[PDB]
């Protein structure tokens, strides 16, 4: 009947409204089209109404894309192509009606909503930051919900949206006029006789109805300088555009994404061939690349992506408004660069003036590029900058309520630093620290308050990567943890909570990968080759760039830290030579040039350590580093690193550097199987017998009795 | 009750001309001098008794800063009279009177001149941010400063956009207009009124706060120009300019670029009765408040008025004669519509109901803004005599003047009748 | 004696840089924001209690008028705080404090911020009087406006000349200098003092009215730059620039183009004792007088001081600590020389003798102008804390601050010690 969609008569115009009170946001589903069908036919069975308009009367987004648990609802190939052939037949119903129609946008329209949007004759949008217009198609790796890519370049153009529909990234409503998808804009309103946002969703109805009567008697026309140069001009440059794109997609990424080129063949065949006949090619394509081993776990990645952008600890009690960043440098000014714009007062501690110049010139230089790309106004830029004051000694920590240490890592100096920066701080505070190596329970037994100390570890370029990690002692209260993760998600960076251990999670898994980055050049296979060799498997940055990523000075400490405990037998397993690297005094990224450098070779030919021989090709050493990485990534939760490990590699792929289009280190028991990797290291069984030894929990349900982790 | 009182005396206003007529020749401190000499023409005051003149601009013609100093020296004042300008966006004058009454009630001086003077005919189009670095030029260093050059000559424009939100007056105008349910027909009944009364006001010819002077370049005299009446059907055809044609603010029912000046005199009451000039009004309390320029940009007056009624200790409906300042049609009826209901005093302060009820009859009868133009920083120092001679003309004894400014500041002050 | 009192609280001043160093990148409402945030760094006041901030410029960067509004909105103030600028020539700030104390003693508001902000690095070089008529341009009328043209492109310059007499600061400077029998040797003893004390003042490092901030374009921090000591023989070789070499004002002992800002806070005493901040000073009477700009152009302070001593009811020699503002060397000793004799109070008022006798010992010891530069509209709101912390540092309880302005206005007001 009318369970989610309804209209009425006002101005003799059908105001069909979109709402779904069950979830917070509305999703395109079979359960929505099952009633969205038998309304427009009644609109098409009417004659008094001469124009109609649809809108999402629920505040927030417009609609979702494909509903996350419905395309991931497992069904066989003929039905998943039947639904994705039926799903646009209802669009080819309404896109060419005799009675014209108008849609509207006042939200983050994403996914199949453009299918609803640009099929219309005339859409209308609201200029604000909340409304964005993007196509999450390649980001989950598919083709869209009804195949709108066969009328996007009819509308805006092949080269115009060809860098849109597979770049993944969204556009705000401001550039959409200069692009040409939506044509008219209307800015929202402030105060009303009704609350100051409910009128703005009820304002568009009347702007739509004053467009609507004009469409029926044609006072305005829907026929609304670089694309005009293209607009008729492709008789012969045909191959000489998508060939440039054919090698573009494999120079940006590497060739082991079989997803995005499989939307190119659409727009390759949509031009020059049968356009209406082209609407059934993707029916033979959408069922392929959804039922494949490329993006099958990518849906689970998205479930975890939305699943950890949640508070998850009760309710936030006594929210923070001030910060206290102990120490300038690269993390402190770094996390200040992100924790300043969206309403957090910060104070940035330094030792002398001589490093605040290196301080604020991050939080300014990485800020005005933001206004150089016109993503902010020129004025609000500077209020955002002036929310950040930099003290010198101490005057103002009596007002602070949350403290984050940022000093370069040591067990001895910070042990004192927590003892002198305890007295001028109130008792309802939070102390926290971004240690990377040494644990907090070794330093949580010193201060006056035992329970108001957590840990927050960041990652090194703080702007581009997008996650935090929490360090939780025995003594962390629920209010302390909730108040921490409030800063975590108000920060915007997707959180994961970790019960600690000697070496917590990320360096805990990175050093048993980094300790064999020396092992390829331990024989001397020209590790410039290794960059291509490992980016071929899928890692976005090479292992040479990983050791040029971590900083050469902390590499000896993250070698000695768990090597103090158990890193000599299976948190490592090769002779350390990085102290010989720094014996000359190489400086890493601050030396600018990386590794030919003419001095790595003298290390190995110092004394003849590589007479070694084993059949280890490139694929062999790729799976050696990956299988040890997943041996450690399955070692976690065997001691109970957290509650349930399906929360795991939402962290461990998203800042660690693990490739997407590979499901995660906790996700190779499923599409690659524990049986096959145990055959891989059982092929590797007689090599050393010491370091690569597999864990016991995954191995007992590995091969025969078809068991999985949770599936 | 022991604070010294304070008095408005006769308020000279040179008439307002739409830009492009005879004030396109002038110099932005000259009709200051004209209005001030006209003040010294009908006041008969010795020119050495006038104590502390203060003006107010918005443009600040930078060949001569602090306009009031030489603009008093030009009219032959005794130069033992200090002066300063006061620059706000729109209620510059009518910030002049309030700092003057603060200067008087401190009890140190004698009399104040307050005036507001501007010309939007010659807006300042300045040269660039970086070509003016060739000020370093003013024999090889003269070359080497000139050595670095590409084509970056572009005069940057003083786009009147309030800079806190980077958008012009009209976007916020029709936002607040459409937000409080204003139709196009209801928005122009007031536009019809604000000329239909104005032509009758000039017809009877008792709006007599006008001196003439001669423009030195062009021919004869001046008298106000922005008055034209029309019908409602001859207004809705005008396609709106501030936004795409779905919106509801056009150039017919909207302010226009006009130029002019104004002045008055403000006296202590005891010397007003000692010398013997017949006054016009007292000048009682004044609230002075601002609004956050993201939401309530031009919700100027009607967030300020119930803060001044309780300040004086009286009630709304028992006022005798308003006059609210306008800058757009509809804005003033949105400043009728919003506070003739609940929900808006609610949630933007605590627990009042309907504290704005202007009964529309005792409103802007001698046509306010949109009638004879809106100078950008000189209204207000029209408006006080347009309250004073008005409420003398009928009965009544009190009346509030309130105005809105580009930037969120409001202004509101009550004016009492003649002390006899 | 029943008038409410009034209080200066801690007076932030961003340091003054000679033009050409790191403030040649800025934007003339930005170090306003820097000085104001620095005021909100050491005051711990809730940002919603600060009532009515007022600033003062002289240049009025016209892309954003009324500097104080958005310059308070930029520092994250609650925007229920109205603001305005006040523009004079030279004592713009220190006209800010006096209209603030008038605003307080009227008894309607709570606290005042007064500050003065300018940059003479980017002076406004505007385009022409008649090329800006091409504003009429903004399809054949677009041609016909462009049809009339010869070569009349010339940027007219803001030559700082006071316009009432069409001659620069320096002509009137060395006129008044030579008119009161000032030799070149006597004119530069004071120039030696006004650096010799200044370097020692920065050496002991208790001139602590300075916040640093970082200039966003250039490298690190700021601290004052105009301080350089030299010998007397290394000064007389500098050939004078304001007049032909018979004259006696050169660029060594003269003000220089410098940029900077300043702010403070002004509190009512009863809320200063209710909230509990430790004050600095009271702020008693203020005379405010002007001089005719043909003869006594820079005879600013010493025509105003015996009008404020009799206003307060005390005597000259029993003041405890002056500080007179300077703009030229010699000017201040001509403001020593003239009133240490007769004939000048004679014939320019009636019957006093020697009402200026400053004993030179209790003078500008923490070096005033010429020490750390003279910003064109921000001095004064240095000078009050440089009186306050100074007379707290030694004994004594009273002290006058007095300044001269480009145009004949003077300023003089007495400042009392801390109320404990």
């Amino acid at each position: 009947t009318r369970t989610h969609i309804n209209y009425g008569v006002k101005g003799d115009v059908a105001v069909v409204r979109i709402n779904s009170p069950n979830s917070k946001v509305n999703t395109l589903s079979k359960e929505l089209h099952s009633e969205f069908s038998e309304v427009m036919n009644e609109i098409w069975a009417s004659d008094q109404i001469r124009s109609a308009v649809l809108i999402s009367s629920k505040p927030g987004c417009f609609i979702a894309g494909a509903d996350i648990n419905m395309l991931a609802a497992c069904k066989t190939l003929q039905e998943v192509t039947q639904l994705s052939q039926e799903a646009q037949r209802i669009v080819e119903k309404l896109e060419k009606s005799t009675k014209p129609i108008v849609a509207a946008i006042n939200g983050s329209c994403l996914g199949g909503g453009l299918e609803v949007a640009i099929s219309c004759q005339y859409r209308i949008a609201t200029k604000d930051r909340k409304t964005v217009l993007g196509t999450p198609e390649v980001l989950l790796g598919a083709l869209p919900g009804a195949g709108g890519t066969q009328r996007l370049p009819k509308m805006v153009g092949v080269p115009a949206a060809l860098d849109m529909m597979l770049t993944g990234r969204s556009i705000r409503a401001d550039r959409a006029k200069k692009m040409g998808l939506v044509d008219q804009l209307v800015e929202p309103l402030g105060p009303g006789l009704k609350p100051p946002e409910e009128r703005t969703i009820e304002y568009l109805e009347e702007v739509a109805i004053t467009f609507a009567k004009g469409l029926a008697d044609k006072k305005i026309s829907p026929k609304r300088e670089k694309l005009t140069a293209y607009a008729m001009t492709i008789p012969f440059v045909r191959q000489q555009v998508y060939k440039k794109v054919e090698e573009k997609v494999r120079k940006q990424t590497k060739g082991l994404y079989p997803a995005p080129l499989k939307i190119i063949d659409v727009v390759k065949t949509g031009i020059e061939q049968g356009s209406d006949a082209g609407y059934l090619c993707e029916s033979q394509k959408f069922g392929e690349l959804v039922m494949t081993k490329e993006s099958k776990a990518l849906m689970g990645l998205y479930h975890g992506q939305v699943l950890c952008k949640k508070n998850k600890f009760g309710a936030p009690q006594k929210d923070v408004k001030h910060l206290a960043i102990l120490g300038a440098g690269l993390m402190g000014a770094g996390i200040a660069q992100v924790s300043v714009d969206k309403g957090l007062k910060t104070i940035l501690k330094d030792a002398t003036l001589t490093a605040l110049d290196r301080g604020q010139q991050q939080v300014f230089k990485g800020l005005n590029d933001k206004v150089k790309k016109k993503a902010l106004t020129s004025f609000e830029r500077d209020s955002i900058f002036s929310n950040l004051t930099g003290q010198l000694d101490y005057q103002g920590f009596e007002k602070a309520d949350m403290v984050i240490e940022a000093v370069f890592e040591d067990l001895s100096l910070k042990h004192r630093v927590l003892k002198e920066v305890e007295a001028v701080i109130p008792d309802h505070c939070i102390f926290a620290s971004n240690t990377s190596a040494l644990p907090i329970s070794e330093i949580a037994a010193v201060s006056k308050r035992p329970e108001k100390v957590i840990g927050m570890h960041y990652f090194s370029p703080v702007d581009k990567m997008q996650l935090l990690e929490i360090i939780t002692t025995e003594k962390t209260s629920k209010d302390t943890s909730a108040s921490a993760v409030a800063v975590g998600l108000k920060q915007g960076k997707v959180i994961i909570v970790v019960k600690d251990g000697p070496g917590f999670y990320t360096t805990r898994c990175l050093a048993p990968m980094m300790s064999e980055v020396i092992r390829i050049l331990q024989e001397g296979v020209d590790p410039k080759k290794l960059d291509s060799l490992t980016t071929s498997f899928g890692f976005p940055v090479g292992a040479a760039t990983l050791v040029d990523e971590v900083g050469v000075d902390v590499a000896k400490h993250v070698a000695e830290d768990l090597g103090k405990v158990f890193g000599e037998r299976f948190g490592g397993g090769n002779p350390e030579l990085l102290t010989q690297m720094v014996s000359k005094g190489f400086l890493g990224r601050k030396s600018g040039k990386g590794f030919l450098n003419s001095d790595m070779d003298s290390i190995l030919a110092s004394l003849k350590l590589p007479p070694k021989s084993e059949v280890s090709s490139d694929e062999d050493i790729q799976f050696r580093l990956v299988t040890r990485f997943v041996n450690e990534a399955v070692m976690c939760l065997q001691e109970g690193i957290l509650a349930t490990p399906a929360e795991g590699d939402i962290g461990a792929v998203f800042g660690l550097g693990f490739p997407p289009c590979l499901g995660g280190p906790f996700r190779f028991v499923d599409l690659y199987g524990a049986q096959k990797i145990v055959d891989r290291l059982k092929k590797y069984e007689a090599a050393y017998g010491k370091q690569f030894t597999p864990c016991q929990l995954l191995a007992d349900h590995a091969n025969s009795p078809n068991k999985k982790f949770y599936q | 009750p022991n604070i010294r009182n304070v008095v408005v005396v006769d308020g000279v206003r040179t008439p307002f001309l739409l830009s492009g007529t005879s004030y396109k020749d002038l110099m932005p401190h000259d009709l200051a001098r004209a209005a001030l000499t006209g003040l010294l023409h009908r006041t008969s005051v010795p020119k050495e008794v006038v104590d502390y003149i203060i003006f107010g601009t918005v443009i600040q013609e930078v060949k001569t800063s602090n306009v009031a100093r030489e603009a008093a020296l030009g009219a032959g004042f005794s130069d033992k009279t200090p002066a300063h300008t006061v620059t706000m966006a729109c209620i510059s004058a009518n910030q002049a009177m309030t700092t003057g009454v603060g200067l008087i009630a401190s009890g140190q001086c004698d009399v104040i001149v307050a005036g507001g003077v501007e010309l939007m005919s010659d807006v300042p189009i300045r040269h660039s941010r970086k070509m003016r670095k060739l000020m370093l030029d003013l024999g090889q260093r003269l070359s080497l400063i000139s050595k670095f050059r590409f084509n970056f000559l572009a005069p940057e424009l003083p786009a009147v956009s309030e800079f806190s939100t980077s958008e012009t007056m009209g976007h916020s105008a029709d936002r607040l207009a459409a937000a409080f349910a204003v139709s196009r027909l209801e928005q122009d009944e007031y536009a019809l009124r604000s000329h239909s009364l104005a032509k009758k006001a000039q017809d009877e010819g008792l709006l007599s706060d006008v001196v003439p002077f001669k423009v030195p370049g062009k021919d004869t005299v001046t008298k106000d120009n922005g008055i034209r009446p029309s019908s409602l059907e001859q207004m809705a055809k005008l396609k709106p300019a501030f936004i795409k044609p779905y919106g509801t603010v056009t150039a017919a029912n909207s302010s226009f670029l006009t130029d002019g000046a104004s002045a008055m005199l403000i006296m202590a009451e005891e010397k007003a009765l000692a010398m013997g000039y017949k006054p016009k009004a007292y000048l009682r309390d004044f609230m002075y408040v601002s609004q956050d320029p993201k939401d309530q940009l031009l919700l100027g007056p009607t967030y300020a008025t119930p803060k001044v009624l309780e300040k004086a200790g009286l009630t709304m409906n028992d006022i005798d004669a308003f006059e609210f300042h306008e800058a757009f049609s509809g804005q003033i009826l949105a400043n009728f519509k919003a506070m003739d209901s609940d929900w808006f005093a609610e949630n933007y302060m605590g627990r009042k109901t309907k504290v704005g009820l202007p009964p529309l009859e005792k409103f802007n009868n001698w046509g306010g803004s949109l009638s004879l133009g809106h100078p950008f920083g000189a209204t207000g120092c029209r408006l006080v005599m347009a309250a004073a001679n008005r409420l003398r003309k009928e009965g009544g004894q009190y009346g509030l003047v309130a105005a809105c400014a580009a930037g969120g500041q409001g202004h509101a002050m009550i004016v009492e009748a003649y002390p006899k």
